[PDB]
This record gives C-alpha cells, structure tokens and sequence, in this order.
C-alpha cells in the first residue's frame, strides 16, 4: 500500500526518486535518523524541503539561510507555492488529502514562517517579494492552516515595524583618569581592567551584529561588500583600529623607560582579554606585537617582566600552527565569549571556492548541497557564540573614547605603516647604531594599579 | 623529512584559494574540507627529495591588514598571487613585497610571483608585463590557471627551489 499521487505532467513534485536527481551521503542526520541530502535537482530539494513523511527543521534552516547562490528569491517563492497546489488524481482520497496534502501544504507554511522570521531581509530587499508572500498567505483556506496562517501575519506585521542583567556587575574601575574627565583619557591613564571591560563589550556588541546574509556567498570579499557586509567590516575595522592605535602608542613613547611601561600595561589589558574570553581582543594585541615597527624593539622586551613575557608569549602560542591551540580553547570555553572572526571567514570562503556548486549524475545537473551545508554549519557556529551578552556595565565616556579612537589620522595605510616604522628605527636604531636616550613624555606615574578589582563585590 | 613553511598573499577576487585548494586536493577529487590539518598540508617530492608542504592561505582574512606582519612573519617562502585580469592586484604586488621583505628583515627573501587565470572578465595583464617586473625583482614568474590545474605544482615546486637555493649559499 503505497499512495498514488498525481502524474508529473500535472505536479512537477511527483516525480520518483532516481540517481538523476536525488543523492545522499552514507550517514544519518544527528538526533533525528533522517537521511543526509547530498544533492538534488532544485524540485528534489524543495519536495524534501517540504517532505509529507516528516519534518526536517535542519534542512529548512540550512536551505533557507544558503538557497540563494542557486535559487532566486522570487523563484523559491514560486516553487513553494506550486509545492502547495496539489491535485488530486472514497479510499484513495480520504487517505491522500489527510497524509499528504495536509503535512505537505503544513510543511509549506512552516518554511512561510522561517522564512519570515530568521531571514526578513529577503523581504526588505525586494518588496514584490512580500506582496505575493501576503497575498498568498491570504489564499490559504483550511481550518487546519488557519494558526499557522495568522501566526505568519502576526510575524509580517511585527517585521514590517522600526540593558540589565541576571545579578550585579563588578564595579567600573579607575586609575588616574577621574570619571568624566574624558580629556584625560589615555592608554596609561584608565584602569587597566576598564579598558579591557569596555573593549570586551564594544567587540562583543560588533560580533553580536554579523548576520549570515553578510558571509553567506562571500559576500564580503565581493565589490558590493560595503553595501552587503557592512557589520562584518566595521567590527574588522575596529579590530585593525585597537592593533594599531596599540603599535601607536608603543612607537610614540621614544623614552625606553616610559615604553616599557606602555608595553606592560598592553599585556596587562591582553591578561584580562583573557580571563573575559575575548580572543579578538586577545588577538587584537597579539599582532599589534608581532608587527614590523614592535616586533624589532629588543631593548623594550628585554625589560618586560618574565611573567609578562610568558603570558604574552602564551598568546601568541593560539595562533601558531594554523591557530591550533586558539581552536581547542575556544572548544573548551563557555559563552560568553568574543571569537576572533578570520578563522570563519577563511573557512567559508575556502568551502565556497573548493567545492562544486553542482555534480553531474548520468548527465543532469544536481544541486550539490552538502557544500551549502558545510557553510550553514559555520554560520550556527558563529551563531552560538552571538546568545551570550557579557555581565560588565557600559561606561559611556570610556565606550566613546574607543569608539572615536583614529590612530591613522587622514593618514592612508602605506603612509602610517611608513610613519609607524620609521619611528620604530629611530628609538631603537639597527645594529651597529648605538641606543639614543629620549626625553620623558608623561608627567603622571607609570606603575600600574594591576589586574585585580580594587574592592569587593 | 625537511618541511617547507609556504605563504599566499596577494589581494581578494584573485583565486588565491584555488591555487593552494588545487595543489592540496588530489587532481580527481573536487573536494575540500578547510577545518581539518591535511588541509594545507602535502608531501611531496621534489627533484627527488621527498618534503612536506604547510601551506598559509589567509584568503577572506585581507581586510585584518594589521595582521599581515604576523601572518608573513610565519613563512619561508612566499607566493605573491595576482588575477591577470585584475591590474589592481597586479600593481599591489610590488607592496606585498616590500612588506615581506621589511617583515623578514632581508633584501633577499625566497619568493615567486603568480598570475592566476580563472573566469571572465578577460586579461588585461599581459605575461610580459608580469616577467618584466618578476625580472626587476630578480624573481621567478609562474602563470596558472585554477580551474585546469595548470602551473598550479609549477608555482609551488620553484618556490621551494628558490627556498632551497636561498639555504645554501
Ligand atoms: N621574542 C620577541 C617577542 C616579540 C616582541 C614583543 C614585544 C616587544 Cl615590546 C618586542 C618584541
Ligand atoms: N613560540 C615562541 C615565539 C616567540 C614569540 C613571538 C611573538 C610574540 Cl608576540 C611573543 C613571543
């Protein structure tokens, strides 16, 4: 007792499974003993997409968030709809309107739905796209659809329309810099672990903003990058903004004594980036340190405290081997967290451009999904980290120092790079010249208040 | 089993990827997983000695421009890769070079230039120009084309001669 539906010529959906349009990998969907789809033809993918047998909210999350290199926008819409029409070709009928008109046209309404919700910018973009969306929406007949129906308005509505915490953050600290003082503002002159706090939370809220639309494709390498992954850009400018007001501030103090200082206190910040999980910021200091203009200054290492050394050198440890020990530790922590972004980036880039965006099969042409999946499966993992907001209270003058922060100037890059690196060769000459001495620059003291909160609480 | 620390640099919309994907990936299997190590690792032998590849591709990773130092400072051997219908990356190499050279701290750095071929648009990077400024640089200069795997083991087997002529000396 198989079903019978109607024939291919009248529903393109009916046609059966064959080795000329569906394919699969050997193993089994986690959690769920679902076959794995490898590829299909796009009436394949969507048949499953909408599959009477059962519900399968992995496929529909990872179709949704990558159809869009093989499938417009418009034409999902359309073959969605078409999936929802069905003929009929009382025993036989009974039977066939209850399991498998109704999962089918079920199942259409659900992807509706997470279409609607997780992914409105496809709306926002094209506003035709919506106006068939309603208008189909309001086709939809059936009691059995009706919840579903008024529950995708309710969410069309609601897209269509324009910070406390679970119990008590630390106390904001100070060094020299008195609140409100924001004249005073500088590298030495904030409290060590407040610069790292509101660092933490800057990256964090710029992690947080990346949506997948901005990666998917990658977009973001692409001549439209401004106008599809404007998120993404600003939270990796920001990242080379902190590294090099970092070098700055380095190269900039030409008195050994005051730059040792200058240095400490950067690997001070780099300790609690640390204990707070950021890894951007954590990285953000790494490659200020392995830059051209510091990495040459043997006069300033050699004057760093041995711990200092060895928590720096720890640091730098996570990106060696292609980032190995960073991978393992991000693994092992829990949110919250501030990935560093480069790793996702590379990775997506490198499955979009090393794998077929279509296999061939007795001479059709099939979808190869598994290679969008592999994708969809970096996105959710950006994702995870993105839930977890930091238990630290904003400070608003210090935010907006960071913010506003412009080591570069109206200096272009090769420009500043040059500026950077010939100051670096002046307070500390190559070998043979001798070490100059440099007057002092800062009139306030340069011990540091360390990295342990000040009170209790 | 001497290893070779390689770097790709070269500007975004090029095909760095495809060229590193290419030499890695067996010929006759259109397949790639970045998140696991013999990724961008490969035995090979090389004028009879058998050596091990690790190959640095940071594509995707351009706009991070204040983590080129440290990325470049990992390498040996540099591929400087530009698209031969892309002027723009072509007239950048003479940057990536003067970087890797002030990164390294030496005038001679072992290193090869590239021009990929992938798709359309057409050339506009003429070979010659390409072996006039490989020329200027006292440099080897490879063309490849990522989609028929040509020049691809070419690229990568000189700059490991070069890599093995910089250690003798
Ligand atoms: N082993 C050298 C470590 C690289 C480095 C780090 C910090 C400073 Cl100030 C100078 C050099
Ligand atoms: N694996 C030890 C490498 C030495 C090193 C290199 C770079 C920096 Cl920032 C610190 C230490």
């Amino acid at each position: 007792e198989q079903m019978r539906l109607p024939s291919a010529d009248v529903y393109r959906f009916a046609e059966p499974d064959s080795e000329e349009n569906i394919i699969f990998e050997e193993n089994m969907q986690p959690k769920a003993g679902i076959p794995i789809i490898k590829a299909g033809t796009v009436i394949k993918l969507i048949e499953r997409l909408t599959y009477h047998m059962y519900a399968d909210p992995n496929f529909v999350r990872t179709f949704l968030t990558t159809y869009r290199s093989f499938c417009k926008p418009q034409e999902l819409l359309s073959l969605i709809i078409e999936r929802f029409e069905i003929p009929e070709p009382s025993a036989e009928l009974k039977r066939f309107r209850k399991e498998y008109i109704q999962p089918v046209q079920l199942r259409v309404l659900n992807v509706c739905r997470h279409w609607v919700e997780h992914h409105f910018y496809d709306f926002e973009r094209d506003a035709y796209l919506l106006q068939r969306m309603e208008e189909f929406i309001g086709t939809v007949r059936g009691k059995a659809m009706k919840k579903w129906v008024e529950s995708i308005t309710k969410i069309i509505q609601r897209k269509k329309i324009a910070i406390t915490f679970q119990s008590s953050p630390p106390t904001v600290e100070w060094h020299i810099s008195r609140p409100g003082h924001i004249e005073t503002f500088d590298l030495l002159t904030l409290h060590p672990i407040e610069i790292a706090r509101q660092l933490t939370l800057l990256e964090s809220d710029l992690y947080r903003a990346v949506q997948p639309s901005e990666l998917v494709g990658s977009v973001w390498t692409k001549e439209d990058k401004e106008i599809n992954s404007p998120n993404l850009l600003k939270m990796i400018r920001h990242t080379t903004n902190l590294t090099l007001w970092f070098e700055k501030c380095i190269v900039e103090t030409e008195n050994l004594e005051e730059r040792v200082a200058v240095v400490s206190r950067i690997i001070e910040i780099l300790q609690v980036f640390q204990e707070l999980n950021n890894f951007n910021g954590v990285l953000e200091v790494v490659s200020a340190m392995n830059s051209s203009p510091v990495y040459r200054l043997d006069h300033t290492f050699e004057q760093i405290p041995s711990r200092q050394k060895k928590i720096l050198e720890e640091a730098h440890e996570l990106s060696e081997d292609h980032y190995k020990k960073y991978l393992a530790k991000l693994r092992s922590i829990n949110p919250p967290c501030v990935p560093f972004f480069g790793i996702y980036l590379t990775n997506i880039l490198k499955t979009e451009e090393g794998n077929p965006e279509v296999l061939k099969r007795h001479g059709k042409e099939l979808i190869n999904f598994s290679k969008r999946r592999k994708v969809a499966e970096i996105t959710g993992e950006i994702q995870q980290y993105q839930n977890q907001p930091y238990c630290l209270r904003v400070e608003s003058d210090i935010k907006r120092f960071f913010e506003n922060l412009n080591p570069m100037g109206n200096s272009m890059e090769k420009e500043f790079t040059d500026y950077l690196f010939n100051k670096s060769l002046e307070i500390e000459p190559r070998n043979p010249k001798p070490l100059p001495r440099f007057p002092k620059k800062y009139s306030y003291p340069l011990k540091s208040p360390g990295v342990r909160p000040s009170n209790p609480r | 089993m001497t290893e070779y620390k390689l770097v790709v640099v070269g500007a975004c919309g090029v095909g760095k990827s495809a060229l590193t994907i290419q030499l890695i990936q067996n010929h006759f299997v259109d397949e790639y997983d970045p998140t696991i190590e013999d990724s961008y690792r490969k035995q090979v032998v090389i004028d009879g000695e058998t050596c091990l590849l690790d190959i640095l591709d940071t594509a995707g990773q351009e706009e991070y421009s204040a983590m080129r130092d440290q990325y470049m400072r990992t390498g040996e051997g540099f591929l400087c890769v530009f698209a031969i219908n892309n002027t723009k990356s072509f007239e950048d190499i003479h940057h990536y070079r003067e970087q890797i050279k002030r990164v390294k701290d030496s005038e001679d750095v072992p290193m090869v230039l590239v021009g990929n071929k992938s798709d359309l648009p057409s050339r506009t990077v003429e070979s010659r120009q390409a072996q006039d400024l490989a020329r200027s640089y006292g440099i080897p200069f490879i063309e490849t084309s990522a989609k028929t795997r040509q020049g691809v083991d070419d690229a990568f087997y000189t700059l490991v001669r070069e890599i093995r002529k910089h250690k003798e000396k």
